Formats: C-alpha cells, structure tokens, sequence
C-alpha cells in the first residue's frame, strides 16, 4: 500500500509548493531548497548546503534550464535514491 | 550509477 | 515528512521480496509481478495484464537483462509516474 | 516522455 502513498506522496509535495505564480507544475530555487528544508530537515542526504542544493536542482534541470517541476524532482529522489541508496542504502 | 549516484554534475 | 517513508517505503517492497535465493539484490517476474498484484491490487496502472507486466519489468530490465533490483523498479515507479502522472495525473 | 509515458518498449 505504501506505493500508493508514497506514488501520490511525492506529487502532493510539489502540487502543495508548485503552482504559486500562475502556470503551476514548476518549482524555483526557492519553492525546492525551502521546501527540502521545511519537509527534509532531519533527513536530508540529497541536500547539503543552500550552494549545493542550487547546483542539485540545475543537475536535474530537463524542462528549460530554469526551475524543477514534478518530473524534474520524481527523477531527482528516484536518481539519487536509485543510485546510491541501491546499496550505499546500509551505510 | 552505483557510486556514481547518477545525479550528474554536482556529486559526478 | 513523506519524503522519508516514501523513499524507505519502496525500499522495504523489494528488501522484503527481494532477497529469498540468497545474492538478493534483484527480483524476478514472481518477485515482481506477484508483489505488484500483492501490494497494487486495486491500484495498478503500471501493470495491466500477466503478459504485459514480463515485458513490463523487461522495459526496464537494465542490470542483466534477467530480473529487477531496486535500481529497476525505483526507476520504474518513478518512469512511469514522471513521464504520465507529470499531466496525466489529473486524467 | 509527456505522453511518451518514458517506459521504453512497452508502451513506447
């Protein structure tokens, strides 16, 4: 059950944030650093300093180069889960 | 994509 | 918050499949498909029929071509939903 | 990968 949870977990997070402007389904360095800090601030790992996170958001950038919307993120906790979490997952 | 956490530019 | 249960909530679907012949670490199609129509029986999406499910987790298939670790259905979830649920999700 | 769906071969 937690697929369905965690699935629609991930779309509330950026459906909550994204969607302030007008056009929605996009988040600027500020609606996902602050948003990472405000969710994830015991639990970062994906998320060091506030330079890195600006660096992290543009290693993902797919849409134009300019903010992360939900695919630009779904990708991020999946890529950087996926990979490290595949077995660094222990340590 | 094992250690190289896949992200990209930022870890590499 | 979700973000944490989220990300160890896929982890526990294959850790808790995943890891019966003993290398563990990968899921074949019974490991896949009979967790998917164990934990996704009434919210699929994903998977449709048995047959489609093979080729399903095949369209993935990255590590040997044999079966899906975490590293291919964290991708899947995660393809899956970032390319429709980005503006299918409302449909 | 908008209505690509992203998968691969499946659904292509």
């Amino acid at each position: 059950s937690e697929l369905e949870k965690a699935m629609v977990a991930l779309i509330d997070v950026f459906h909550q944030y994204s969607g302030r402007e007008g056009d929605k389904h996009k988040l600027k360095k500020s609606e996902l650093k602050e948003l990472i800090n405000n969710e994830l601030s015991h639990f970062l790992e994906e998320i060091k300093e506030q330079e890195v996170v600006d660096k992290v958001m543009e290693t993902l950038d797919n849409d134009g180069d300019g903010e992360c919307d939900f695919q630009e993120f779904m990708a991020f906790v999946a890529m950087v889960t996926t990979a490290c979490h595949e077995f660094f997952e222990h340590e | 994509t094992r250690t190289k956490i896949d992200w990209n530019k930022i870890l590499s």
